[PDB]
């Protein structure tokens, strides 16, 4: 007869790739006993056996264990991670084969898609549940960052950071990380949960199994928003902004011969500028017009 | 808000 | 290929009628017509001083105050573009069923404009108010604080309802989860109308608070008449068992309720009460309903 | 189209069957305790047993505006099942039933209960997984997981699928802090085909009869290729003069074969043994030093919760 | 339970 | 994950 409405095709694509991500950490006030600190979820990118899940997942583990749906364990290896996205890779070294995350590199997200979400809330076995994506290009919570957030009410709980958002075919959409729970009158938020887009997830995995770590170019200022441009707030005192003699209440109007439109488009500029480079900068103090040399330096750790 | 690059 | 399950239709039809408004955030609007008019909620707009609304194509207007409706927490903005405007889709033969798809759109926690789906969850409900004209459709699409004032459509972008509030706190401090309501769509474009023309919603009252009661016959027995009001000068007083009202037996509250506003205010109409078992036929003249 | 996307095909086969249960107590206090889903035109209704176990008097209201006092057939505590019976006449509006569909992860489904007495709601999700044992480890529920929203009067309510099926019978919602959060879009509901089999149960006896045997066991795999295993329940806890006690079954024992049935899976042997009749005497093969030991063992009522 | 009108 | 039984 006719069938049920279904997004069973996208889970039988999809899950199985979705995997249970634990942190373990020995107890070193006891006798080093390995007990799990956190847990959630990782996507199985290639046949290679590297895995994105979230930085905040996987941080300071002394064991971190991988836990695929069709049974296998592993242990898997931190190839790096990234704290201004939030991302981390792992490396599993199995031999047999892997289930990997259906990626279409043409599909563009929409808003309004039927989305999947994918992960192991409150250690629960894995889930599904169901939303749309609600906007794009969000900032999250917090106001700085270069997360570039997918927004979607499909339902995430603590144990679904890292794992996979996917469209009705099975296409991987985006890397859960963060839901919503403060409020201003004291209301719990539902149905507003963050995901970094799978182009961007992608290109930070890249760097990771590259370099080991997301290498950035970094001014050393903090900039804000609207005579458009940027306005130092202030600048990090050996920042290259500071040895370039940089100040504050100066409007940045362009950056490396790109106006400085928006500081989020000029942020996502400098971080691909390689550390070490020369770029001009044009400045404004009191209306007269300077033109200065900066040499950019590598974003530091966390 | 403040962005540091 | 084969193509993603998607709203993007309905979100490309109706988002970009869907505005965020200001104090300078407060909730949404929706833009209702070609010359500028703009639904909201009553709450969204209190205490503002002088307000603004934000179109997702880039556009910043101030929005002045045509009129509001406590009884139904609505209200109409006004501004003047000189460059054409985006609409909501509005489909007067479309009957809102439960189990329809709909999108809320709004502005919630000001994160920017928000999209979330669910379905209808039921209709004809009176909300968090046990006494209560909104009508509302209840839904479980998303709905946070910021989205009040915004837009309910189904999945051809056609308007359902008018987001207006959830329901977040109950029983001892649980938090339920996917259950807000929406006005219907043609009660708002009936107030939206009313409100235009008259500057506010003119409603017949007839000033009694009452409640629902060898055989007897249901009725509504007065607790509180109005001072100067229709019925007391007519000459109930608390404690009359109320049978008709302009020739209509007063069985259901929320009835009478519903055909007393529709009173146009000035009319003398028949009012059936009893006192000790004994019926009379008494002259009442409606009044118009004053606002809070 | 000219027709929006709609459930409403599926509200109209279903939402006439589910009721909302109340109880008449004391001046007149009528309280709402949940839902239920009217199952076949006699008049039995399937609801939560702690939807009604507290109630002095069952009051069943239809969506059609008729109201009854309904009769307590049975409950069941390992399942959280309970069996109503009204007596109404004209007719009464059933659930739509396939006892051949199969639940599958991501099929959509619609909650329909009465939460905080609003009146009867539709809410939608997907089905979330399967084989949950869910909130409290009694492993007898087989639960499956939604996020179709679950309020507070929803238990005993139906979750249906796009053509009004009935997928379950809405149980429990997660509500379990692990930082001080709220969870959202976690929800239980029991499979229909363990509701209606605990439905006929209650309906034929006074409540659901269980063979036992007074083990505590889990399932076992080898460990990496296989090699040399040995598949069965490896028994973790004997209960003392329990019937596995009395015929000498010991802790560590790997049961291989129940009642001339090979003993495979935790789940299947579980339901087995429920359905022997009690008093029975029955077969167990165990591997004990990797020697297999036939035992004797008496079945025993399920003890009393 | 009081109704206003 | 012990069924008791
Ligand atoms: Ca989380
Ligand atoms: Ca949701
Ligand atoms: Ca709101
Ligand atoms: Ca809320
Ligand atoms: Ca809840
Ligand atoms: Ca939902
Ligand atoms: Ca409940
Ligand atoms: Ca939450």
């Amino acid at each position: 007869g006719p069938t049920p409405a279904s997004y069973n095709l996208a889970v039988r694509r999809a899950a199985p790739a979705v995997v249970n991500v634990y942190n373990r950490g020995l107890n070193t006030n006891s006798h080093n006993q390995l007990e799990i600190r956190t847990l959630g979820s990782g996507v199985i990118m290639d046949q290679r056996g590297y895995i994105i899940t979230n930085k905040h997942v996987i941080n300071d583990a002394d064991q971190i264990i991988v836990a695929l749906q069709d049974g296998r364990v592993f242990e898997a290896l931190l190839v790096g991670s990234d704290s201004l996205t939030d991302l981390a890779v792992l490396k599993i070294n199995a031999t047999g084969g892997l289930p990997t995350i259906p990626i279409n590199a043409r599909r563009v997200p929409h808003i309004g898609d039927v989305v999947l979400a994918i992960g192991n809330p409150y250690n629960l076995g894995q889930t599904i549940t169901q939303g749309i994506i609600s906007a794009t290009g969000r900032i999250g919570l917090n106001p700085t960052g270069r997360q570039n957030f997918l927004q979607t009410d499909a339902s995430i709980n603590h144990g679904n950071s890292g794992g996979a958002l996917v469209n009705s075919l099975g296409e991987l959409m985006g890397i859960n990380t963060l839901s919503f729970d403060k409020s201003n009158d004291g209301e719990t938020p539902e149905g507003i949960g963050f995901a970094i887009p799978f182009q961007l997830a992608t290109k930070i995995m890249d760097k990771l199994i590259r370099d080991g770590r997301v290498i950035r170019g970094y001014i050393g200022i903090g900039g804000r928003e609207i005579l458009q441009g940027i306005v130092v707030n202030e600048v990090s005192p050996d920042g290259p902004a500071a040895n370039a003699g940089i100040q504050v209440n100066d409007l940045i109007i362009s950056v490396d011969n790109k106006p400085a439109i928006s500081a989020l488009e000029t942020m996502d500029q400098v971080a691909e500028i390689r550390p070490g480079s020369v770029i001009p900068v044009v400045v404004m103090r009191d209306d007269k017009q300077l033109t200065l040399q900066v040499t950019i330096q590598e974003y530091p750790a966390t | 808000l403040v962005y540091q690059f």
